């Protein structure tokens, strides 16, 4: 029956995300989405009894890296939205890696694992953009970026997190597929049109 | 301040033909170009207010493209009303800088 | 509607200071994030930006000429005033004033523009 | 008695490393050494009975991040030695993070956790430098870089790994302090004189 | 190929005084400069073969510094033997490029 | 010791091809990573690099002049030969040949240099 496969099969919603991120020269972000696609697939593959036989690492590892991978995918998407220069880019990328690694270890299932990154990312983004709005005396990312990346990306972000943290209580089988799909579209829509630092 | 060069200083184009103007900036200006139609004896009109974003009430023939030091302005199947002087404005810094302007003329 | 109109002396001597005045309607410079600009076409040249004045009374001048521009505003009349000092034959130009917004930073309404010539 | 404190106290050997890395504008590498200094200190602090009362996370976490932090400190030092352009820099930094995270989880105590990074780093370094030696028809990093960074850095690297994997069998108390010291000097000497990408 | 400018074309300096030559490259050349003493009527001698690394058998008064597009060559308490024409060589590309040379003269 | 010596015609007509020859000792161009260079000082100008030839018989020419240089080598005599074609008054120069190494890439022994003048 389809409900066995649907949580595993819907993990391939990130395959568009990695394909698009690679085409836009976001080669690091493409790793983090590809890594997440792999560990989210095998995290669900072990749980479903009828295909649990195929997966080859212990539940502890695939569980950790499905959560960590997702939380870091949100982080590198948001640290790609706010383009930073080399010393700040490399620092803030690594700040996410080290924070999310500890957060995923310390309380694996707690909403803190996503709240920490999304809160810190939003603070870093908003402080950079408010400084740039004060410098230019105008809406810094053009209205075109707000209406076609930030607005849609965060709209899918709210949808994904409300599917995960509310409506997963009503059903797991279809809602967790809608979650994989919704969140894969946030990781597409939050990315800029080109990786400017690729030159 | 960041100097810009519109490649053609003047263009001769057929009524109902396509025409394009290339603008080259002296530095990367982060897609903050706007394109203006200066019809002589009147104040200029804003056509495009980012690299590609048209102002509301502008006919769909007008379009722009390019990114980082090289941008293009385009008209598809131009009307005799479209004969004007066309300027690009760099507006990345508050030190606003124009191109030399392109005087379009009917063939 | 949105409108701006440029008024000044037109014909005058060199080695003098001229007042250029911009009057506007459909908006007020008292509006949050609103700005008025001054720009001129020198005789047979490409366009040259001169000055900015903003809703917050912040001001900006062209580095090539900044020693001889003084901008100012009046939100009671809805007018903006620019002075060019020590005027010279290079200042034989059409002068324009234009409304910049907050949502998009490039000016979106120009006035009709007014001729200036300095001669004996 | 000093043997209680000496494995904890010698973790501060990385405080020179983070200070130097920060001064040379290596702000990301400075995080990874500072992070490692913290997690190596608290990893040893829990183990010593007479000061085990002070540490505040479970042994599993501090153990993992003391090993992971060290293995990643080796990686970012070696990916700092071979200076890479932005798309390759961000990619190869993240390749280390994701590889070492899984390797430290899959077999925590196995020499594989250091062999994987050092082997992969040496392959990436040697392929870049051999391409550059073929382009320039000369010894690519100047003899000054070989005699004052690579030679000394890898000399301390071999000393550290032979203190950890051989002579720790003879004594733990002083040898593991010599290991912390030796490896802190590899992380200094492998870094370039300036972070060129800081501009 | 990457053009370079030695700031002084000629220098007048006291015997037993300090003297310095600044070289500016048109692009970043990754510390691949070498400095040569061209004593007239003889083949040039190599003094410094990186930004700062002296050739063996060169007196310790000679030194160089700088990194990325701006380098300096220096003599501390110069001898009358040190009066020569001094060239910087860019050798990053195999398209080798010299500065204009500095003719040092005794005051 | 390491030595290089430059030999050629010295005085000759313009609109001609000249042969410049470099003979050397203390090393051989057969040695792995070894190279010989050609460089000239034009009359009253800064130094100008001309050409490279390498142990592996790889070759490199100055883009400004590359249409009229032909370098070649002989490891039996320990000599290197450079031809400048269509020679002109701009080629009134002292020509040098120099030994580049593998360990450091900048040349570390120059020959004494030989004068070339082209005139009627
Ligand atoms: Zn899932
Ligand atoms: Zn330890």
């Amino acid at each position: 029956v389809a409900k066995l496969l649907l949580p595993t099969l819907s993990s391939l919603a990130f395959l568009p995300t990695v394909s698009i991120a690679t085409k836009r020269r976001f080669y690091m972000e493409a790793m983090v989405y590809l890594f997440t696609m792999f560990f989210v697939a095998f995290s669900h593959a072990c749980d479903g009894p009828g295909l649990s036989v195929l997966c080859f690492m212990r539940r502890d590892i695939l569980e950790y890296f499905s959560i960590y991978g997702t939380a870091l995918s949100m982080w590198v998407s948001l640290m790609a939205l706010a383009d930073f220069d080399e010393p700040q880019r490399s620092t803030f990328t690594m700040l996410g890696v080290l924070t999310i690694a500890v957060a995923t270890f310390h309380d694996r299932w707690g909403y803190g694992v996503y709240s920490g990154p999304i809160g810190t990312a939003t603070l870093i983004i908003a402080v950079k953009w408010l400084k740039k709005m004060k410098e230019k005396k105008g809406l810094y990312p053009d209205k075109s970026i707000y209406t076609q990346q930030i607005g849609p990306g965060l709209c899918f972000g709210a949808l994904a997190l409300m599917l995960r943290f509310f409506f997963e209580e009503w059903d797991y089988t279809y809602v967790h597929s809608f979650y994989h799909c919704a969140l894969a579209m946030s990781f597409v829509l939050l990315l800029p049109k080109v990786n400017k630092k690729a030159g | 301040d960041i100097q810009m060069t519109q490649s053609p200083s003047s263009l001769s184009a057929s009524l109902g033909g396509k025409v394009t103007i290339t603008c080259k900036a002296s530095q990367d200006i982060n897609e903050y170009i706007a394109w203006y139609q200066h019809k002589p004896g009147k104040g200029p009109r804003l056509l495009i207010h980012y690299t590609s974003t048209l102002q509301p009430g502008i006919p769909s023939r007008f379009s722009g493209s390019g990114s980082g030091r090289d941008y293009s302005f385009s008209i598809s199947n131009l009307e005799p009303e479209d004969i004007a002087t066309y300027y690009c404005l760099q507006y990345d810094n508050l030190l606003w800088t124009f191109g030399g302007g392109t005087k379009l003329e009917i063939k | 509607q949105v409108t701006l109109k440029e008024s000044g002396p037109g014909i005058l001597q060199p080695s003098q200071t001229l007042s250029l005045t911009c009057s506007f309607s459909g908006f007020s410079l008292s509006t949050s994030g609103m700005g008025v600009s001054w720009i001129r076409k020198p005789s047979g040249k490409g366009l040259e930006w001169l000055a900015h004045i903003f809703w917050d009374d912040d001001k900006r001048y062209n580095p090539s000429l900044k020693s001889r521009l003084t901008i100012s505003k009046d939100t009671s009349s809805n007018q903006v005033f620019l002075m060019i000092t020590s005027i010279d034959t290079a200042d034989t130009a059409t002068y324009y004033c234009a409304r910049r917004t907050w949502l998009l930073h490039a000016m979106d309404y120009w006035g009709q523009g007014t001729s200036v010539t300095v001669s004996s």
